[PDB]
């Protein structure tokens, strides 16, 4: 699950049957540097 | 008969609903109804997320 | 050919045809500041 792969629409409360979970950023070993 | 044709009826409804569209095509797999109506956003060109 | 409108799958040896080239990178500029 990376950004790549998705769009961050509005928050956690409109939507049904959501699950906790976390998405994987492709910059943070790049921001290391 | 009309039992039977009617019975048709209920299959195409049921695996239009539960099946998605796929039961026509392949084999029919059970998929939410709520994720089948964002997909069919998705088709006619509004973002599923709506 | 930059990576913003192309992706990555598996390994270099399942493909066919393939050609030797580096894909370029438009994250290298930024990353040196
Ligand atoms: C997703 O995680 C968030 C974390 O903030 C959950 O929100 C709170 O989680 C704590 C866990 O200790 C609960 O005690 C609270 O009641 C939750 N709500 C609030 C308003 O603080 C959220 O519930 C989680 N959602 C799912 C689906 O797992
Ligand atoms: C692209 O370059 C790679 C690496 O040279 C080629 O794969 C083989 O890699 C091994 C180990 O690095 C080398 O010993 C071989 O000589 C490489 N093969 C060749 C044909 O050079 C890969 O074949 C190259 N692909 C193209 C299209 O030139
Ligand atoms: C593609 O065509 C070239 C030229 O005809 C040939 O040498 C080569 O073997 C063919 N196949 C691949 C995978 O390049």
């Amino acid at each position: 699950i990376t950004t790549d792969n998705t769009f961050v629409s509005g928050n956690c409360d409109v939507v049904i049957g959501i699950v906790n979970n976390t998405v994987y950023d492709p910059l943070q070993p790049e921001l290391d540097s | 008969t009309d039992e039977m044709i009617a019975q048709y009826t209920s299959a195409l409804l049921a695996g239009t609903i539960t099946s998605g569209w796929t039961f026509g095509a392949g084999a029919a797999l059970q998929i939410p109804f709520a994720m089948q109506m964002a997909y069919r956003f998705n088709g006619i060109g509004v973002t599923q997320n709506v």
